[PDB]
């Protein structure tokens, strides 16, 4: 569920905008982790 | 002033009066302010925590 080995053996960033992560829509900002990102 | 009497009496009388005068006022106010915020990260808990 790391991407660690991922950057080891390609060299490069990893998308730092993800989905999944629920979302107060009162007070409009995140609030957990939903879906099982590996 | 000039003044002759009988084409052989005379008198000259010169005055002069200058008066100058100097005044210079100069103000300057620089005013300067620079506000700057970054906002990198949120962190927060993961519910799971103990």
């Amino acid at each position: 569920t790391g991407f660690q080995i991922c950057k080891n053996a390609l060299k490069l960033p990893v998308l730092e905008v993800l989905p999944g992560g629920g979302w107060d829509n009162l007070r409009n900002v995140d609030m957990g982790r939903v879906m099982d990102l590996t | 002033t000039e003044l002759a009497l009988f084409s052989r009496v005379n008198g000259k009388f010169s005055t002069e009066f200058q008066r100058m005068k100097t005044l210079q006022v100069k103000d300057q106010a620089v005013t300067t302010r620079v506000q700057v915020r970054n906002r990198i990260y949120t962190v927060k808990t993961t519910p799971t925590s103990e």
